[PDB]
RNA sequence: AGGACCGAACCGACUAAUGUCGAAAAAUUAGCGGAUGACUUGUGGCUGGGGGUGAAAGGCCAAUCAAACCGGGAGAUAGCU
RNA sequence: GCUCGCCGGAAGACCAAGGGUUCCUGUCCAACGUUAAUCGGGGCAGGGUGAGUCGACCCCUAAGGCGAGGCCGAAAGGCG
RNA sequence: ACACAGGUGGUCAGGUAGAGAAUACCAAGGCGCUUGAGAGAACUCGGGUGAAGGAACUAGGCAAAAUGGUGCCGUAACUUC
RNA sequence: AAUUCCUUGUCGGGUAAGUUCCGACCUGCACGAAUGGCGUAAUGAUGGCCAGGCUGUCUCCACCCGAGACUCAGUGAAAU
RNA sequence: GCUCAACGGAUAAAAGGUACUCCGGGGAUAACAGGCUGAUACCGCCCAAGAGUUCAUAUCGACGGCGGUGUUUGGCACCUCGAUGUCGGCUCAUCACAUCCUGGGGCUGAAGUAGGUCCCAAGGGUAUGGCUGUUCGCCAUUUAAAGUGGUACGCGAGCUGGGUUUAGAACGUCGUGAGACAGUUCGGUCCCUAUCUGCCGUGGGCGCUGGAGAACUGAGGGGGGCUGCUCCUAGUACGAGAGGACCGGAGUGGACGCAUCACUGGUGUUCGGGUUGUCAUGCCAAUGGCACUGCCCGGUAGCUAAAUGCGGAAGAGAUAAGUGCUGAAAGCAUCUAAGCACGAAACUUGCCCCGAGAUGAGUUCUCCCUGACCCUUUAAGGGUCCUGAAGGAACGUUGAAGACGACGACGUUGAUAGGCCGGGUGUGUAAGCGCAGCGAUGCGUUGAGCUAACCGGUACUAAUGAACCGUGAGGCUUAACCU
């Protein structure tokens, strides 16, 4: 229902320890435009493994 | 799949048409009647002239099930109708002389060999 | 509340007469005793009308 | 359990998924490329792969059936005409799915799909 | 013709589920009762707190009812907390 | 803009009541909107309501209220 | 109290089927309900179907299921006819 | 009996089994005549009780369609 | 002196109901539960006529006595009246043994068989309904048995509200009346998103003193443990007749639990078809939308049961009650104190599952790493550059894997997924055309057409090379081994 006593801040503390985002690191760059790009993802401008793919 | 609060057509000359279950024998807590088991029934629906009456218990043999039965080879004998027959409650042989309509073979026991001997098919 | 049988006359009776258990224990085998007294009359009554058959 | 259970639901039921999915099959063939989620376009593939597989042969009973499902005249046109004749050499996997960046709203990971041929 | 029958609008609110810090300080969904009458409703008046009104429960009188609300007696009194 | 779906004796179109600029246009995005907002009944500036025939006002009155004198009541006041 | 599944008087109200202002699909016209994208576990809510038996569950046939429309024939006891 | 404590009163019907139900007896704990008595067709979102039909109520649950639950992005409570 | 019902006399003038109730307080004081106690209840022993054919020690057992358990009712008010908030039913259980069954034994007035009584034992199992608000109880039909109790008379932050104790109403009795009741009779809101402990599952970090990939031993723990029927041995043993065996063997059911869809079926709103109303494609036709999938008929893969297989051990060691040998004490006798052998579903294992966080961190096999100058507590050290392996992780395509993680397959040296081709399966003779008919419609083409998840192939599409993490030969002491 409800609590009985208050948690403390150090009980908060190891209840947000998992909380902890990631970092991804998979930065892949690409050929041509050498732009940063993730992997298996088109570029900004549309470039992906060396190709125009967009259009746009 | 018969059990108690059922109702079955009686085949035979016994004097009953409209029967109805009341317990599974057999072990105990059994939940169904197959096709050739013994359960404990009362009688609902009576000729006049009969060999028995209106609300009176005995034991009954049940010869058919719509459920049917799985044969050894994986095939089924499913029919239209739950037919029993019924049986001297203490002595457990057949009341009536005359059985109506088909019967299966696994009815293939002593305690029904006069049985079989009397329908007219299988 | 109470319930005493007398098995081998099957009679039976439920003293809620008073409140505690012995008062309506000892009241029921009052009671109990009360029906006996009282069939044994009847059955003195089967004695009876036969001397006059 | 979906156990050996293919097809996705996308949080619609099927009256609504199956008139959702016709809809955006003639918007493929009409520009060639459109931009959607990922998981949608993962089923699309399911879709417009068999009317481009029955429009690679020319049958009166076809284009009648190709009308059947994705109900539309226009599309039916860019079908049988263009699509047809210029995908008589490839078989099978006509589509090609390139995973874009996320959508800014929602997060929901986009991703383009087009046709394997758009020659420009 | 009918305080007649079936049944929408309208009025009412019998059963179950949902809800119970709800969408809502009594509603929603599915079936229900009446529905030409003692029917229902819009507008504007009359009746007032131990009084009003009441097909009468002690119901209702601005979400508040065996006694409405506001202010003043009044910092009432309190062998109790 | 092109398809799709929903209500359709209503989720449509007009008046009374009641609110009070919420209507239109330009412009802005902090706060408000249960998210984002280049959107808006949100901030800011300007603009918009034209009547002998529509309605109210006005003439005549219902329930009812007020009430010259009058009647009654410590006073207030009440009935008419 | 809110950008609240509620309440708010009067007018007009089409096409087909239909007895109808019921209902169903559409017109005129107005909208997609102001958080969404995926997953498709237990469990909860709203529902569909279910072999054999058919209330044996249970306080209780509660809920559901089912019956359902038009015309014709036919229709008991009882009765204030 | 909407009235009967002892009492599930005692007998018949109903069921394989009937503290409830329908008839009957009378010992009316503590019925009774406008504190109205006894019957009464019809009516009733009314109390109790059987039969038919029908079904997932149940034996025993099984699968499936949607909204949550779960994960991700945004805003972000309450009782205690 | 009338004068103080209660006689230190609230003034010598004074009764009741309240279940809408309301306010102020109390576990100082009751009801449920817990507590101390154990009158009572329950159970177990002692003395012992008698009853029983004879004989009390087959059984029962008066006359009285001695104790135990804490399940009946009570006693006392210790806890709670700034709440412990309910009887029964439903679901889910768990423990005790004083045992209802099944097992092992002693005695008999136990012939046979079936019973009665007592001792050991908790392993596992210990009904379905009618009636009642029900526990209890009565009846019906079984069953191997339908055990006795504890666990807030188990369980309502799990469900129901029938009972009962809120407000309405009626009946009978009592009361002048309000109203009450050893009473009964219709109707009557059951609130809560889980911080912590606990439990069922599943992950991350770190440790395991070098790092990584796999396979196991195994402490410890859990699940499992029921039983009926028929026949054979033998219609023998036993028995005057009637009846009717222990032991051992084989086969088949009931209940329960586990696993799996080949069969029998259910579901199968992603597959096919028929069909009512209505809208749209100009129109007919052919289709599509909507009306719970519009209403229905069938149905693949999955999932699942009512379907199909399988399990419960046998056995071993040590024991309980119990059964004996030899032999004492006590020259005899004696299962007993030395010593030895049997002896239950009970104990430990045997069967299956988890399992090295078992910090006691184990065992086995294989693989990988042996660059530099300074600082300087000269330290199992640190700074920077050159190198960063085995392998992992991430990302991606996805699974009969799954809430999320995790685990599994694969990443072109490729069949992971989708698509395509073919087959299979399901649905039932498509569309169009020709012919016959006034027409609906029929017939031929055509078991065709259309076919979701199944099977076998094909890289047509998407799984890109590397980047990121992780290192650079692993301290001290002693023994035994190499110069």
């Amino acid at each position: 229902a409800v609590q009985q006593n208050k948690p403390t801040r150090s009980k908060r503390g190891m209840r947000r320890s998992h909380d902890a985002l990631t970092a991804v690191t998979s930065l892949s760059v690409d050929k041509t435009s050498g732009e940063k790009h993730l992997r298996h993802h088109i570029t900004a401008d549309g470039y992906y493994r060396g190709r125009k793919v967009i259009a746009k | 799949m018969i059990q108690e609060q059922t109702m079955l057509n009686v085949a035979d000359n016994s004097g009953a048409r409209r029967v109805m279950c009341i317990k599974v024998l057999g072990g105990s807590h059994r939940r169904y009647a197959g096709v050739g088991d013994i359960i404990k029934i009362t009688i609902k629906e009576a000729i006049p002239r009969g060999k028995v009456k209106k609300g009176d218990v005995l034991k009954a043999v049940v010869v058919r099930t719509k459920k049917g039965v799985r044969r050894p080879d994986g095939s089924v004998i499913r029919f239209d109708g739950n037919a029993c027959v019924l049986l001297n409650n203490n002595s457990e042989q057949p009341i009536g002389t005359r059985i109506f309509g088909p019967v299966t073979r696994e009815l293939r026991s002593e305690k029904f060999m006069k049985i079989i001997s009397l329908a007219p098919e299988v | 509340a109470v319930r005493i049988t007398h098995i081998p006359t099957g009679i039976v009776t439920q003293c809620q007469n008073d409140r505690s258990q012995h008062k309506n224990k000892d009241q029921a085998m009052k009671q109990m005793k009360a029906k006996l007294y009282e069939l044994e009359m009847q059955k003195k009554n089967a004695e009876k009308q036969a001397m006059e058959d | 359990m979906r156990h050996r259970k293919s097809g996705r639901q996308l949080n619609r039921n099927s009256s609504h998924r199956q008139a959702m999915f016709r809809n955006m099959a003639g918007s493929l063939v009409r520009h060639e490329i459109i931009k959607t989620t990922l998981p949608k376009a993962k089923e699309l593939r399911r879709v417009v792969e068999p009317l481009i597989t029955l429009a690679k042969t020319d049958s009166v009973a076809n284009r009648r059936l190709a009308f059947a499902r994705t109900r539309d005249n226009e599309i039916v046109a860019k079908l049988f005409n263009e699509l047809g004749p210029r995908f008589a050499s490839r078989a099978g996997g006509y589509t090609r799915i390139l995973k874009c960046g996320f959508r800014a709203g929602d997060n929901a990971p986009m991703a383009y799909i087009e046709l394997v041929d758009r020659s420009e």
